[PDB]
RNA sequence: GGGUAGAGCACUGAUUGGGGGUUUAGGGGGCGAAAGCCUCCGGCUCCCUGUCAAACUCCGAACCCACUGCCGCCGUAGAUGGC
RNA sequence: GUUACUCCAAAGGGUGUCCCUGGCCUUAGACAGCGG
RNA sequence: GGUGCCCUAAGGUCGGCUCAGGCGGGUCAGGAAUCCGCCGUAGAGUGCAAGGGCAAAAGCCGGCCUGACUGGACCCGUAACA
RNA sequence: GGUACGGCGGCCAUAGCGGCGGGGCCACACCCGGUCUCGUUUCGACCCCGGAAGUUAAGCCCGCCAGCGUUCCCGGGUGUACUGCCCUCCGAGAGGGGGCGGGAAACCGGGAACGCCGCCGGCCA
C-alpha cells in the first residue's frame, strides 16, 4: 500500500520502480492481404514506424495465408511513454479499475476510435532496475519474489504517474 | 529441480561461465591458449594450459597493475602480456574469448593486436582489429568536444623501454 | 462359448497392449462396488484364491448379480458395502477355423489374472450379518474355476476368522 | 520373418542413456591418450556418432596396436579370427 | 558389459470408487423476459481408496560374456598354430 | 493297495476311523421321564 | 508397422535466440491467430516409419557458400563363430 | 601474514530448487547517456561503445532452515519374492518339495548430508 511503497523507497529508490515499456496493437486484426494505412495511423501518432506480425494455423477472422501481415504493433521506451500515457489515458474513462492488472503490476486498455476506423489495444508494463540479470546472457539468474512486483506498488504507481483508481 | 529425469547441469554452466562446446574445440588443438576477459572497468589476461586436474596458468596482468576499461588500457596490457610471453619461452598460443560475441572493432582485439604487435605467434586476420585512430585515443577525445594521446605515447614507450 | 478349462491356466505370457491387439473387445462388466460406500463399517469377509487363476468375465457377473441380490434381499442397501477388486485385462483368442495354416487367434474375450494368495472381492459389514456375508462367500466360490477361501478381518489388520466363526 | 543384421538392429537399451546424464559427456574421455600394448573396454557413448564400432563389439576389451588421426587401431579376438578397429577415443576406457 | 525373472507406477498407455475447488469445451430445462446474473446431468486440477502391461520402467537379481593375475590341467617323448 | 518315469479321473461331499487345536458348559450339564 | 523417394535446400559452415502447454491480464459465438507478464527438463520440433540421440543445440531466425569434388590407401558389415 | 575480492578449471545434485537474515576501500554488479565501433524486418531493451553523480535494494559474498528433490548408513520386511546344480521326493496333471550354493524391489522406523579439490593473480598492512 502507499506505507509500503512509501518506507521502503525511503529504504532506497532502487526499491521505487520506473515504467518498463508501453506496447500498443490492433489486437483483433482486420489487414488481410492489402496495404491497411492504420500503420499509417500509427506513424503520425507516435513517431515511428511500427512492425507486423504474421499469423498462424489457418483461421476465419483474420490470418489464414500463414505468415501473412495481419496487424501492427509498436514498442516504446523512455519520456515518449509518458507523454503518450497522458494523452492517453487522459482520453479515457475517470477512475482506472483495480482489475485493470496482472498480479505483477501491469495493465491494459481495450480502446477504439478519411481512413480512422481502428480498434485498439494498449498494454502497459512495469520494471524497476535490476530486472536485467534475468534478460542478460552472461551469469544469467531470475528474480527472487522480494525484487518482484506485486498488485498494490502497480496500483499506487499509476495513481502517482497519472490517475486516480476504483 | 524436481525429481528423476531431470538432469542437472554442470556448475559453470548453471553458473553461466563457460561453454563447453568452445572448450572442447579449443582443446582439441594441444597449444595453449591466450584467454580474454572484460568487466566494465578493467580488462584481465591469461595464459594458460591444460591439466585433467585442473587447468594451469603460467602467467597474468591486469589494468590496476597498469594504473600502479578501455582500447587504449586493452592495447596497452596486450603489450604487456606479449612481451611477458616470451620471457618465458613460448612463443604460440590461441584466442580464447569465452562467452564475448565476437564484434569487430572490440578491445578484446585491442589486446589481440597488442600481443601480436609485442612479438608473440597468435593465428589471426588483420581485418579484425580496431583501427588506431579508436586504439590510440582520438575517439573519446573527439567526443570531448561536447587519456591523453600524449600519455598513451609515453606510457606505451615506457613499457618498450623496460622490456628491450 | 467354450469351456473354462482351456482358459484357466496362467502359463501364456501377458497380451493386454489396446494400442497393438486389432479388433479387441469391450467389457461386458462395468459396475464394481455396491451398497453404501462410506458407512465405516467393522469387519471385512474377503475371498482369497488357492493357486493362480485366470476369472473369465462371464463369471465374474454373475457372481456379482447373484451376491448383490442375496444381500439386498436379505441386508438392504444402507449396509453392505460390495466390491470387486480385479478387473479384466488379458485378451483370450481363438483360431479362426485350412486348419493349422496361419494359427493366431481373433479375440473372443477377456479374463482377469489372479496369483496365489490375492484378494479378489471383499464385503463390508457390521457385527450382525456376518452369516449373510458368508452365504455370499459360500455361493461366490462355486462359481469360480477353481478353489478360494475366504477370511474375516478386522481394523488395525488382523485376521479373527477363527473366533468370530466360533461365537455363532 | 528372416531379417538381416544392421548397425541399429535390437540397439535399443544398449544405445540408450538413463535420464540423468543426457548430453555431451565431459571432456577428459574426449581428450584421453593410449599407448600401445594398452588394454581397453569398448564402451560406446551414444551422443557421438564419429568412430563407432558396431555395436555388436559393445563390452569387449581389447588391445591398442597404434593411432591414425584421432582415432586408434584395437585388435579384439573373435573366435580365431583377430579383427581391427578404428575407434575414436570418447568410446573408449583403459582397463584397471 | 548387459535390462531377463521379480517388483513397481517415476515416462508411454490402460483402469474402480469417494471427498472437494474452477466451471464449462457442450444438447438437454428449470424461476429460464430467454445462449441471461443461477443452479441441474458433464468437462478441468487435486487428496484418499482400489487394479495392469510380449511391443512401459524410478528399481533390479540368479546368470552369461570379454580381459588381467594366480590355483589346477596339457605341452621339447614337440602343444597352440600354419601348409 | 501291492505302479519312481515310460503306461494312474475332478468340482463337490462323508467327521467312516486315527490325531492337533480353540471357545461355552460341568456338583450337575446335552436328554429321559412324573407336573406347573 | 514402413520403403522402392524427396530436397540447390531439407546440403556446408558462422553468429544470435529458445520450445509445447498452463495461468493471470485485453478484442473476440465455438474462435483459428496476432499483444503483455509469470511458470515451465523438453510434454515441442527435427523432409519422411519405428526405435534411439540432441537445449548458450542436432531445434528457430539470418548471413556467406557448393567437401552432393579429383587422385589413392587400409578396415567393418551384408554373410557372428566360418 | 591478512582480505565479507576476483579469473581459468576438475569431479557433475551428499553440489540442485526454494526460504530467512546479515555486508560494501579494493573489487564485482546494477545506473546515465548514446556522437562514434556494432544494431535494432519497429524500441541503444538485449549485443556494442563512453563513465561514474549515485545504490547494498537485487546479482555476488557471508550464515542459517531438513520444506521439496538427491546420495549414503543401521535395523525390520526377510533369508520373503526370484534363481544355478542334483534327486527311483510329492502330486492325476499343472505345479510344488528337499540338499548344496546365490539373493532382491516396494514399504516401515531410525541416522549423515543445504558441496570437495587444483592453478595463478589482485588489494590492504
Amino acid at each position: 500500500n502507499r506505507e509500503a511503497i512509501l518506507a521502503d523507497w525511503e529504504a532506497h529508490p532502487m526499491r521505487k520502480p520506473r515504467i518498463a515499456k508501453v506496447t500498443i496493437n490492433i489486437g483483433v486484426g482486420e489487414s488481410g492481404e492489402r496495404l491497411t494505412k492504420a500503420e499509417t495511423m500509427l506513424e503520425q501518432l507516435v513517431g515511428q514506424k511500427p512492425i507486423r506480425r504474421r499469423a498462424k494455423q489457418t483461421n476465419r477472422d483474420f490470418g489464414i495465408r500463414r505468415g501473412e501481415p495481419i496487424a501492427v504493433k509498436v514498442t516504446l521506451r523512455g519520456e515518449k511513454a509518458y507523454q503518450m500515457l497522458d494523452r492517453l489515458l487522459e482520453a479515457v474513462d475517470r477512475k482506472l479499475k483495480a482489475s485493470n492488472f496482472d498480479e505483477h503490476g501491469n495493465f491494459c486498455f481495450g480502446i477504439q476510435e478519411e481512413i480512422g476506423i481502428f480498434g485498439m489495444d494498449v498494454c502497459v508494463t512495469l520494471e524497476r532496475p535490476g530486472f536485467r540479470v534475468a534478460k542478460r546472457k552472461r551469469q544469467r539468474r531470475k528474480i527472487p519474489t522480494k525484487h518482484k512486483l506485486t498488485k498494490e506498488e502497480g496500483i499506487v504507481f499509476a495513481m502517482e504517474e497519472l490517475k486516480a483508481k476504483v | 529441480a524436481h525429481g528423476p529425469r531431470y538432469r542437472v547441469p554442470f556448475r559453470r554452466r548453471r553458473e553461466g561461465k563457460t561453454n563447453y562446446h568452445k572448450r572442447l574445440k579449443l582443446l582439441k588443438s594441444k597449444k595453449p591458449r591466450l584467454v580474454v576477459r572484460k568487466t566494465l572497468n578493467h580488462h584481465i589476461a591469461q595464459i594458460v594450459v591444460y591439466d585433467p586436474k585442473g587447468d594451469k596458468t603460467l602467467v597474468s596482468a591486469h589494468t590496476m597493475e597498469l594504473m600502479r576499461g578501455n582500447t587504449p588500457s586493452a592495447y596497452l596490457l596486450g603489450l604487456l602480456i606479449g612481451y611477458k610471453a616470451k620471457q618465458a619461452g613460448i612463443e604460440e598460443a590461441i584466442l580464447d574469448i569465452g562467452l564475448h560475441p565476437p564484434t569487430r572493432g572490440s578491445s578484446i582485439f585491442a589486446v589481440l593486436k597488442g600481443a601480436v604487435d609485442a612479438g608473440l605467434n597468435v593465428p589471426h586476420s588483420e581485418e579484425i582489429y580496431p583501427e588506431d585512430y579508436r586504439i590510440n585515443g582520438e575517439h573519446i577525445a573527439n567526443y570531448a568536444k561536447a587519456k591523453l594521446p600524449e600519455h598513451f605515447e609515453e606510457v606505451k614507450a615506457k613499457i618498450i623501454e623496460k622490456f628491450e | 462359448l467354450r469351456p473354462a478349462k482351456i482358459d484357466r491356466d496362467v502359463d501364456k505370457p501377458a497380451y493386454t497392449r489396446r494400442e497393438y491387439i486389432r479388433g479387441a473387445p469391450g467389457p461386458k462388466i462395468t459396475i464394481f462396488d455396491m451398497g453404501n460406500l462410506s458407512a465405516e463399517f467393522e469387519y471385512e469377509v474377503s475371498l482369497h484364491a488357492e493357486q493362480a487363476m485366470q476369472i473369465r468375465q462371464n463369471a465374474l457377473e454373475a457372481i456379482r448379480i447373484q451376491v448383490n441380490r442375496y444381500l439386498q434381499k436379505n441386508v438392504g442397501r444402507s449396509n453392505y458395502h460390495f466390491k470387486i477388486r480385479v478387473y479384466p485385462f488379458q485378451v483370450l483368442r481363438e483360431n479362426p477355423m485350412n486348419g493349422m495354416r496361419r494359427p493366431f487367434g481373433k479375440p473372443i474375450g477377456l479374463a482377469a489374472r489372479v496369483r496365489k494368495d490375492q484378494k479378489i472381492l471383499t464385503v463390508w459389514v457390521n457385527g450382525q450379518h456376518l452369516k449373510f456375508a458368508l452365504g455370499a462367500m459360500h455361493r461366490a466360490k462355486m462359481k469360480l474355476p477353481y478353489s478360494a477361501y475366504y477370511r474375516i478381518y478386522d481394523k488395525e489388520g488382523n485376521d479373527v476368522t477363527t473366533k468370530v466363526l466360533s461365537t455363532m | 520373418v528372416k531379417k538381416a543384421h544392421s548397425f541399429r538392429r535390437k540397439t535399443r537399451g544398449k544405445l540408450s542413456k538413463h535420464p540423468r546424464r543426457r548430453g555431451l559427456p565431459p571432456l577428459t574421455r574426449f581428450l584421453q591418450e593410449f599407448e600401445v600394448g594398452q588394454k581397453v573396454h569398448i564402451v560406446i557413448e551414444p551422443s557421438y556418432h564419429k568412430g563407432m564400432p558396431d555395436p555388436r563389439f559393445h563390452g569387449r576389451t581389447g588391445t591398442v596396436v597404434g593411432k591414425r588421426g584421432d582415432a586408434y587401431i584395437v585388435q579384439i579376438t573373435d573366435g580365431g579370427k583377430v579383427k581391427t578397429f578404428f575407434i575414436h577415443p570418447v568410446h573408449l576406457r583403459p582397463q584397471k
